[PDB]
């Protein structure tokens, strides 16, 4: 099948994700040196979109699993899960790292 | 019916002896892609124990969040976008100050 | 009292109630932030995506309802941003109005 | 504007996330480098034979 | 008379100025809280997995517990004892670790106009206990049911 | 795409813009209500447009 070509792109995309995360952070964040709300910081257009679309980004699925946690069917189960769990690690820094 | 190669469909004949009535009854299946819809001389269908009938198409979702997210960003980046709305205003805001 | 059918018969109930073996609601407009989080940790520790009447916590399906509950409450925060940001634009104009 | 370009930049990235193009496709494997046996042509959907 | 007009106008400008800064720090603080909400559910998101052990349930939940109480710390904040969310009655530590409130339900205000008022301050109660019209009340059973034919 | 109150999220400022028009009309320019017609001593409106 040779999935790999895009597979590489996806992680490169994950990098192209993190740059935008940084751009948001670099651009959108505060200006405390003057105790200042950064130019784009605090803008309603900014805060609403940033949080919402990230929330849009996280949307998840239900799935089966071998189990010692969660809803449970037996020591196997059904679960509510999303991309990061199997796919990719999400940072407190917002960015994404690969496993 | 099975000769025509109706895609994903074949028909089997099956009998009926119930309520002290003897009868022959019919059944078929399909993948649900489209409505199954019929034209037949209703008179012959009655003699066949039949009438024109339909059960509709019925897909199931994949929940294409990346597509829906793509749509979310399409509107926001497009002229519809609220950020695009305020981008326009800054022009107007500068215009008014200049005027 | 009988006779019934395989259909409803009707009778009137009490004028008041103050606590009961009632049904379950775990999301409602009136916010209760911390106690919501308190119930959530309860379900989290056991691993409860579902509760049952017989369960030690007979009612707390915390984890699943939390997602719904949290999003509902998160929305409340969002519009408050809009009110709060709206402040600054308003007062900013006043200072501008005053300045000229 | 500049950050919106970053948004625009990654929007195409998201556009790919909506797609499933290469993952349909196929490729063959062989065991000769020159003086060749035969060539097979494949694309998406061909058996993983 | 014209000077008194300017003389008074100046008082408004400084008055507007000192509130405007509190807004930007206030807007700043609010979204800072939102981020902890954002960070709260992200850790929850991976927590939904099922193969995990009990301490794994602890392992995530414990950080979330500190975010809980930490948010309680940041919620109780005051600038100079002016507790940022105690309504019209802001001299008060507003909250506790169970979410109960220690301000009032009204809103501080300051006058700017030809006889006009300007209210801005958050009552923490309504913040913690107000309702929204987009929403409705969900409700479900707790007894659960099954095919007991064996 | 907005929820109804999400649309009202935008109403937040529209309230003030409406209110901003209200106060700007009521202005007692130099204490004199230019907008109260010949009777500039009278505050012209109730702040609801009457």
């Amino acid at each position: 099948q040779d999935f790999e070509g895009v597979t590489k792109a996806m992680q490169d995309l994950v990098d192209a994700y993190n740059d935008l995360v940084t751009n948001l952070n670099a651009a959108t964040d505060y200006n405390s040196e003057t105790g200042t709300k950064g130019t784009l910081q605090g803008i309603s257009e900014v805060n609403s979109i940033r949080s919402s679309i990230l929330a849009d980004l996280f949307d998840s699925q239900v799935v089966d699993g071998t189990t010692e946690d969660a809803n449970g069917n037996k020591v196997n189960t059904k679960v509510m899960l999303s991309m990061q769990d199997f796919g990719l690690s999400l940072n407190d820094a917002g960015t994404l790292s690969f496993d | 019916i099975n000769s025509k190669g109706i895609e994903g469909l074949k028909v089997k004949v099956e009998s009926y002896n119930q309520n002290n009535v003897t009868g022959f009854r019919l059944n078929f299946s399909g993948d649900g892609s489209s409505d199954f819809s019929i034209k037949g001389d209703a008179n012959i269908l009655k003699e066949l124990g039949l009438s024109d009938v339909n059960i509709t198409s019925k897909p199931i979702e994949g929940k294409g969040i990346f597509s829906k997210l793509k749509a979310t960003l399409q509107e926001m980046t497009g002229k519809d976008g609220s950020i695009t709305k305020y981008d326009e205003s800054l022009t107007n805001d500068i215009k008014s100050l200049n005027t | 009292a009988p006779p019934f059918t395989t259909t409803s018969t009707v009778q009137n109930g009490p004028n008041f109630s103050f606590s009961a073996n009632n049904s379950l609601t775990i999301d409602e407009p009136n916010v209760d932030i911390i106690k919501d989080l308190d119930s959530m940790i309860d379900a989290v520790l056991k691993g409860n995506m579902r509760a049952d009447s017989e369960s030690e916590n007979p009612r707390n399906t915390g984890m699943q309802g939390a997602l719904e509950r949290l999003d509902h409450l998160a929305d409340h925060v969002s519009k408050l941003n809009t009110t709060m940001g709206a402040y600054h634009n308003t007062i900013e104009g006043v200072n501008t109005r005053t300045s000229f | 504007t500049e950050i919106k370009t970053k948004l625009l930049s990654f929007q195409t990235a998201v556009s790919s996330l909506a797609d499933a193009t290469v993952f349909a496709k196929r490729k063959v494997v062989g065991s000769i480098s020159d003086n060749p046996p035969a060539s097979l042509t494949v694309n998406s959907g061909v058996a993983l034979q | 008379r014209l000077e008194y007009e300017i003389k008074t106008l100046e008082q408004v400008k400084e008055s507007t100025s000192r509130a405007q800064e509190m807004t930007q720090n206030s807007m700043k603080a609010l979204q800072d809280m939102v981020k902890l909400l954002e960070d709260f559910k992200v850790k929850v998101t991976q927590a939904a997995s099922d193969s995990n052990s009990q301490t794994s349930r602890e392992a995530i939940a414990k950080e979330l517990e500190r975010i809980k109480e930490s948010i309680v710390q940041l919620a109780n904040t005051s600038v100079n004892g002016q507790y940022l969310f105690a309504g019209s009655q802001v001299a008060n530590k507003p909250f506790d670790s169970n979410g109960n409130y220690y301000g009032d339900k009204n809103n501080i205000n300051v006058v700017t106009g030809a006889g006009t008022e300007s209210p801005y301050n958050i009552p923490g109660w309504d913040l913690f206990f107000k309702a929204d019209g987009d929403y409705k009340k969900q409700i479900s059973t707790n007894v659960s049911f099954t095919d007991n034919r064996w």
